[PDB]
């Protein structure tokens, strides 16, 4: 399905592909138009 | 109509250097102010 979008709240989410617990927060990231998702200096 | 041509000259297939070209972005993640090594095909410098 499809559900709100909680910030600033430790939940669990479900993104198109992306699992895990943590924060959502909006951010500054120039993501390009191809790209999907972002990562860290690690993995 | 597919049509063929009269006086088709055979090709040349002449020689030339690609430097620094080729290289494109292999995935959709994006990264930041960061090194990093792939494996993937790319044209090779030269």
């Amino acid at each position: 399905l499809s559900t709100d979008l909680i910030k600033n709240q430790c939940v669990n989410f479900n993104f198109n592909g992306l699992t895990g617990t943590g924060v959502l927060t909006p951010s500054s990231k120039r993501f390009q138009p191809f790209q999907q998702f972002g990562r860290d200096v690690s993995d | 109509r597919c049509t063929t041509f009269d006086d088709v000259q055979a090709p040349n297939y002449t020689q030339h250097t690609s430097s620094m070209r080729g290289v494109y972005y292999p995935d959709e993640i994006f990264r930041s102010d960061t090194l990093y090594l792939t494996q993937d095909l790319f044209l090779p410098f030269y």
